[PDB]
């Protein structure tokens, strides 16, 4: 009933959507080939917020990959679980906009963004009541970033009433694979700050140091990323699949945890966490999930907690719970931490609670919170954007494209008076 | 004779190459404030939607008094 | 214009519901 | 995704048999064009099981196209793309722009146009050429107008072979390549200067050659452009194109000069010995004694580097790296790139090319910086240049070529111009 | 050089038509509060 | 459907020698007119109707009228490799030569023999059962080509007339030649074809050299390499009729498609691809790039700019495997391209014939084994230009009675010399009045 396009777009958008349809589709239990394969009848009562129902049983998802070079889909469909998707949906150019906000934004998305509009719209009166949309990207790309920052002013004016949850890989200067990435991620969270509704910020390097100490892993590949994100990806909309003794939509989230329009910028956990040699020494209880969910050097951004101040933060358990030891485990923690959640906001954490867990692990819990610590982080990518624009270095590319200088400045005012709320709300 | 054609032809080439620049700047900041039309636009989507809310709930408000 | 006649359309049902329960 | 190769001279010629004879072996291909999809970006499958290169040869002496007619990769290129002139341009720039130029260059043109209709997903040109020549320079400075005002919007990557300091064969260098670094400042997109002293000092040190003929530098030259290509003919966690590549790099149109490195530059010997990692590849590199043209690194700030990382390198080795790269404080960066990094890697490990002793190893990094290092290297040659210049010695070949007197203060205004830019950008 | 001049005398014309969707705009909306005011007034101020 | 063959002069009876290869090679005919007794066909047992035709037992006998004056060259053939293979009486050897004069080709010599060749024509038109047309191959700037030729064209459109002739004709270059009084042959040869020939097409001595010069690689070509590929083109003609095609045109769609009006037919010719077998397997024949080299103006067999003028219309034999969507696209390429350029009153002027058999290869040949080509006939307006420079390199010579007596010491008076001329001058006007 209640509905869930995905959209993937760019490379970064691509790997992580199919590793999180790989997970998805064990969660639901089905086969790479597309059929059911599974134990209970609650894994399909409610697949319909993600799948469709082909001729023979064979689900397909309701997924819309993007990019502008074919190699990035020929990876996906090599890779395990590329037969589910539908070969109709798989739009992509030649070109590529080769890191180019212009080439993402005002080039490529020129002519390839109605064919994407075509599909979404195909999607989307595919199903009968759209809940909203899910959006899979990184702002420090070129094409993940012009790309999926068009797509959502497109949905947005299209769409009015119908919400987008945008997954963004945010670039954290501890890790550098691209030189432009504040050109691109400035230039992007001008427009995410008005347009979409929910923004869950992730980053490789707060990714990096979990898989460092948390998992106790000797070399990480970007799966074992993927992987983690798709936890989160995957327990957001379970409130909408399994039955709940509290249930949470993704509109309830939405209003519990948004205090004013301008800041829908969350970040992110996953709990349990454990490394194959430490779970058989540790238990598994719901206190002990708390006080490793709240752990600061768990979140996966980097922006320390004890930086900032918890406005909103929101609990998902998932399996047999008890809410009693729940909410006093809430109320314990905004007890204690009495200094860092905001004075005129009581009881700042929402809770709820679903009757089915992530397939292996007995009890689990998802974690989002609307701390205000972010203004660090997205000063720490505004003055790296503003020391190159000040030598008016790497400009041209853009310039010669049809872009002027009053697009920049205009992205740096609204960075800068997107961390003025957030500073005076601090 | 070819002196004076490669002096032709070096002038005529000199002359053949800014202003298209800013006019075109012109171009693409009205196409920002066209952006901005289609903005006023959505502003009047959403001062429709707002007037027919208020009349439900005016209309609704009327019934209540007529039951009071 | 006729977005305002979208409305003044809904407007006009209702009162013509409200009038015809009246009656 | 499709890149031609035009060689231009002996010094490309011969870059390319190299580059050509590594490519087939890496790709499977036997010489006579055979197998016993990748190659699509280099090779065009023609007939069927037959594969020819998308390169042309050209030069004007013929001796030196005949060389690749008679060797034993005769039957792999198409029979006419071995262009030959009639009559060499002797190391003169004027005869070999204008004078010989104009009758082969029109033909090289419409080959080009017939290999791009071949072609359909065109990313741009590679070039080879050395501009202390003549040949090499003023045909390169008239083939590169040529396709700058008919395709316009390609990249058109040249590799060029600058003349060094002290070893010079030629004697007049001076004039040639400061007649070619006029048309190359502004008619290319990014030129990868290469230096013969450099690259001999480099196969010294590390290959322990004492007598290090062409062959071997060649050899050199070509696994560079293969590490530079493997990220479009093959597949990686993290790649690069032409365009990520050639928009990240060059900060403003008018700097665009890359100094090139390579490693594990290591023989067979040391190689089964010595370990190899990221963490340490990476600052092996960043070295001066393995930079490919005879320059400073640490007299010039660092404006944008990039690392291609062939062979089994899971990213997380290559951020390590790069953090402890950046924390060392004898290399500097410029103030206004915070990140001046661009990493790309790769799954396919470099293929040890039979006849060479190059070792067969498990990962490579090649890099590509740009810096303002550069600039002594223009100021000097422009120095020797002013040497021969002052006296008006050699200009008489030239004058009756047809070039007058006054075209070689504008290039060389030119040129001073270009190091007022490198000066003001690195200020 | 003056086809593109031609192109941005069009849009002169455009940006004198979202002028007048301004006004239209400004004109609807404020008569809507108005109107919405008085009427809600008076519905609370009649069944006391 | 069967067609005939008239060759007349040295020139076509060696273009015959070298084409009727071609022929009994493509059929399998062995040469001595018999088949091989194993199975070595590729299929069908009429796609020979059109040339020969079985008697009895095995013994196919071409559909070909060898007739020339003097006979040095049809004895030749009579000795040559093919000797049980021809009929013996189809070749038709005079006693004396014609000398490049049109007067003892045409009046002296001429009519002792055309009432002999007539009753040979005859006799294979009534063993015909479905006869399709003549083609005729000739010389105009010779004797017996020019006179003769035009003598027999005359003497068989006052006979048989409805039926369709294809005159494929060899002119003088503008810069290369041999005869010295062939301006004289050409243009009285020009003025009988005009009105009689249904469709003229055009071959150069030099078109054909500059061809082989730049394409197969011959630095010395000669007339036994220049008749290897005009037998390519003819064949390239006629496949329609012998093998199955999927879009075949048969003979009558030329004069039907390509004759807009009946004073005009002068036609290009162009065949591609031009290639030898050490480029042949690097290159890529492809559609697209076998007809663009087809409409290239340096692969034509007359030496002529297509630029001067505009394409009136054009036809395009494809042989081989080719699907008909690539010829589609391809010649929505050619009409957006931009050099080339048509009279604006035809929309639709591109007839696209198609095939399914594939090119053949003759053994100790130049071009090879390759999958699909094309034949490019064009009716253009640029052969005006043609006609008017042969026009003026025979006035200079008409201007000082040079020559004029050998000529005249026939039947031919300077009447008919005046005729031809403002025949072809009106033809001018009517090739420049056909204009925008
Ligand atoms: N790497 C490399 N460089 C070469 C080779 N041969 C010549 N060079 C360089 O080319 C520079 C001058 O160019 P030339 O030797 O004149 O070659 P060219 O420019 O093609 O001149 P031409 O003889 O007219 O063809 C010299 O300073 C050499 O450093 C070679 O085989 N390999
Ligand atoms: N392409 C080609 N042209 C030929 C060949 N033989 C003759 N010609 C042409 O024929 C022209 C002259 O005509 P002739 O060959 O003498 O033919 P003809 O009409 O029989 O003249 P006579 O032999 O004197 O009776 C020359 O200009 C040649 O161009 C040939 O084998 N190939
Ligand atoms: N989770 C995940 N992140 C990736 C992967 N590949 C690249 N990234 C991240 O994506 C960021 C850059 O995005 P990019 O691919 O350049 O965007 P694009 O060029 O527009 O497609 C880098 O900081 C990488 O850390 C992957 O396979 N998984
Ligand atoms: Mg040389
Ligand atoms: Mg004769």
């Amino acid at each position: 009933m209640r509905e869930i396009v995905h959209i993937q777009g760019g490379q970064c958008g691509n790997q992580i959507g199919a590793k999180f349809w790989e997970v998805v589709s064990d969660e639901h239990g089905i086969d790479p080939t597309g059929t059911y394969h599974g134990d209970s009848d609650l894994q399909l009562e409610r697949i319909n917020v993600y799948f469709n129902e082909a001729t023979g049983g064979r689900y397909v998802p309701r997924a819309i990959l993007m990019d502008l070079e074919p190699g990035t889909m020929d990876s996906v469909r090599s890779g395990p679980y590329g037969q589910i998707f539908r070969p109709d949906n798989f739009v992509f150019g030649q070109t590529g906009a080769g890191n180019n906000w212009a080439k993402g934004h005002y080039t490529e998305g020129a002519e390839l963004i109605d064919s994407v509009l075509d599909v979404v719209r195909k999607e989307a009166e595919s199903c009968d009541c759209l809940q909203g949309f899910q959006v899979c990207h990184s702002l420090g790309g070129g094409t993940g970033s012009g790309m999926g920052t068009l797509l959502i002013s497109k949905i947005r004016e299209e769409y009015p009433d119908r919400m987008m949850l945008t997954f963004s890989v945010v670039p954290s200067p501890k890790v550098s694979d691209t030189v432009v990435e504040p050109y691109n991620a400035t230039l992007s969270v001008h427009q995410l700050v008005e347009n979409a509704d929910e923004c869950m910020v992730l980053d490789n390097e707060a990714l990096y140091d979990i898989c460092f100490r948390t998992l106790k892993l000797t070399t990480p590949t970007f799966g074992d990323l993927n992987h983690l994100i798709s936890a989160v990806m995957s327990g957001i909309t379970c409130c909408l699949r399994f039955p709940g003794q509290l249930n949470a939509d993704l509109r309830k989230l939405a209003v519990n945890l948004i205090p004013f329009p301008r800041l829908h910028f969350f970040m992110v956990g996953f709990t349990p966490l454990t490394s194959r040699g430490s779970q058989q020494y540790r238990a598994l209880t719901v206190p002990e999930l708390t006080q490793q969910m709240w752990d600061a050097k768990n979140m996966m951004c980097a922006a320390d907690p004890r930086h900032g101040r918890y406005l909103t933060a929101s609990a998902l358990f998932r399996g047999r719970m008890s809410t009693k030891e729940v909410d006093e485990q809430m109320l314990n923690v905004q007890n204690k931490n009495s200094s860092y959640f905001v004075e005129w906001i009581p009881n700042n954490v929402k809770s709820s609670v679903c009757d089915i867990p992530p397939k292996g692990l007995k009890m689990s819990a998802t974690f989002i919170g609307n701390s205000t610590a972010i203004q660090e982080m997205f000063k720490r990518v505004s003055e790296q954007f503003t020391a190159m624009f000040r030598r008016k270095a790497f400009l041209h590319w853009y310039t010669g494209e049809g872009m002027d200088e009053m697009e920049f400045t205009e992205a740096e005012s609204n960075m800068n008076d997107l961390v003025s709320e957030y500073q005076q709300y601090q | 004779l070819w002196e004076r054609k490669i002096q032709l032809e070096k002038e005529m080439q000199e002359v053949l190459d800014d202003v298209v620049a800013e006019m075109k700047k012109e171009i693409h900041r009205m196409t920002l404030r066209h952006t901005e039309l289609m903005r006023l636009q959505e502003k009047l989507v959403s001062d429709m939607e707002k007037a027919l809310t208020k009349r439900e709930i005016i209309s609704v408000k009327g019934r209540a008094t007529a039951a009071k | 214009h006729p977005l305002l006649r979208r409305a003044q359309e809904a407007l006009k049902v209702q009162f013509e519901a409200n009038r015809t329960r009246l009656q | 995704r499709e890149v031609i190769s035009i060689h231009i001279g002996q010094a490309g010629i011969q870059v390319g048999n190299a580059c050509w004879e590594l490519y087939c072996l890496e790709h499977g291909i036997q010489p006579d064009g055979q197998m016993p999809d990748a190659f699509n970006t280099f090779f065009s499958e023609t007939g069927a099981g037959k594969h020819v290169p998308r390169c042309i040869f050209l030069d004007l002496e013929p001796t030196v196209v005949d060389e690749v007619r008679t060797g034993t990769y005769r039957q792999l290129f198409h029979p006419e793309q071995l262009i030959s002139g009639k009559e060499d341009a002797a190391n003169n720039f004027a005869r070999g722009h204008y004078t010989i130029g104009k009758e082969i260059v029109d033909l090289a043109l419409d080959r080009i146009r017939k290999l791009a209709d071949n072609c359909t997903g065109l990313q741009g040109f590679l070039v080879f050429n050395a501009v202390g020549g003549g040949t090499g320079s003023g045909l390169g400075s008239l083939l590169l107008e040529r396709l700058s005002v008919d395709y316009g919007k390609k990249s058109k990557l040249g590799f060029t072979v600058y003349p060094s300091p002290q070893v010079s064969t030629a004697v007049v260098e001076p004039y040639n390549s400061v007649l070619s670094t006029h048309s190359l400042l502004e008619h290319t997109d990014v030129a990868v200067m290469l230096d013969n002293e450099a690259i001999y000092d480099i196969c010294r040190r590390s290959l322990d050659i004492e007598r290090p003929t062409y062959t071997n530098l060649n050899r050199l030259i070509a696994q560079v452009i293969s590490s530079l290509t493997a990220s479009l003919r093959f597949d990686g966690a993290l790649n690069v194109d032409i365009t990520e590549f050639q928009t990240n790099l060059v900060p403003y149109p008018r700097i665009h000069f890359m100094l090139s490195s390579y490693a594990p530059i290591i023989s067979a010997e040391k190689a089964y010995h010595e370990q190899l990692s990221v963490a340490e590849i990476t600052n092996a590199a960043f070295e001066p004694a393995s930079m490919m043209v005879k320059c400073d690194p640490r007299h010039g700030k660092y404006m944008a580097c990039c690392l291609m990382y062939r062979g089994d390198v899971v990213p997380k080795d290559v951020n390590a790296s790069v953090a402890t790269i950046k924390t060392k404080r004898t290399i500097q960066f410029v103030d206004w790139c915070p990140t001046g990094f661009k990493c790309g890697i790769n799954y396919q490990p470099p293929t040890v090319v039979p006849g060479g002793d190059l070792a067969k190893v498990q990962r490579a990094v090649c890099m590509i910086s740009n810096s303002t290092a550069i600039g002594e290297i223009f100021s000097r040659l422009d120095h020797k240049f002013d040497l021969m210049y002052a006296k008006r010695a050699f200009v008489h070949w030239y004058v009756g070529e047809g070039m007058e007197e006054g075209e070689f203060s504008e290039a060389r205004e030119d040129l001073a111009a270009l190091e007022k830019d490198f000066e003001e950008v690195g200020a | 050089r003056e086809a593109l001049q031609r192109e941005g005398d069009d849009l002169d014309g455009r940006i004198r038509v979202a002028e007048k969707e301004v006004a239209a705009l400004e004109a609807t909306l404020a008569q809507l509060m108005a109107v919405n005011t008085n009427f809600a007034a008076s519905y609370k101020k009649v069944g006391s």
